């Protein structure tokens, strides 16, 4: 039960961690899924990477986030090392040594955005929309698709998110208090809640509504 | 900075 992808890795290096693959009986895809158990990083020698959408995702989901240090070791040592070993500690943006993939592989409950509802405004660059919506999702929000189809009520708190410098003939993603009745965050917001595996406060997020 | 593979989410 152990599929796998890569991230930014050249091809000689995703070769490696096919030749590993290969020897491990593990299954390699392109694509993550549910089915993901683990998410190769390139990093630094002290698994510190960058910020990917399947780092996001392999963090949402759970996942095995490790070092691509995790393989080669494994290859220079003719055997699987352990992942706890390898498990990525940081990302170039949100700190070195923060441990989200550890939080979120151990928080599977206590789940980051629990009884949140938020809705992914339109349009995104690099992102399918769908899958920061996938990615609030695995970490315990649901997903209203319409500014209107909110579901307030008692204990239900609402989250708009966008990126704004996204937009066309923009500012109008400053109209949007206009529309609703909830906090508006950059979609900085949930990359770096989910980096972190912790529920960031909007403040230093949110967009400054024009009644 | 060079960008290897998939694209990259960087400073805020
Ligand atoms: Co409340």
């Amino acid at each position: 039960r152990m599929s796998m992808v890569v991230s930014g890795l050249t091809p000689e290096e995703f070769m490696l961690v096919y030749k590993f693959a290969r020897k491990h009986h593990i299954t390699l895809t392109n694509l993550i899924t549910e089915e993901t158990t683990h998410v190769v990083m390139k990093t630094d020698a002290e698994f510190v990477c960058e910020r990917t959408l399947k780092y996001f995702l392999g963090i949402a989901g759970g996942k095995w986030v490790v070092s691509y240090f995790w393989v080669t070791q494994s290859i220079k040592e003719r055997k699987m090392l352990n992942e706890h070993d390898f498990e990525v500690r940081g990302d170039v943006v949100n700190g070195r040594n923060h441990q989200g993939p550890k939080r979120a592989r151990e928080s599977q409950d206590r789940k980051i955005f629990r009884g949140l509802e938020i809705c992914c405004y339109g349009p995104f660059t690099n992102m399918p929309t769908d899958q920061l919506e996938w990615m609030v999702q695995l970490c315990g929000a649901s997903v209203v698709k319409e500014l209107s189809s909110f579901t307030l009520g008692t204990g239900v708190h609402p989250i708009v998110v966008v990126q704004p410098d996204a937009w066309t003939e923009d500012n109008g993603f400053h109209a949007i208090g206009q529309m609703c009745e909830a906090p508006v965050v950059t979609r900085e917001w949930v990359l770096d809640s989910v980096a972190l595996y912790q529920c960031q406060e909007l403040d230093t997020y949110l967009i400054p509504q024009i009644p | 900075p060079t960008r290897v593979s998939s694209p990259v989410f960087g400073a805020t």
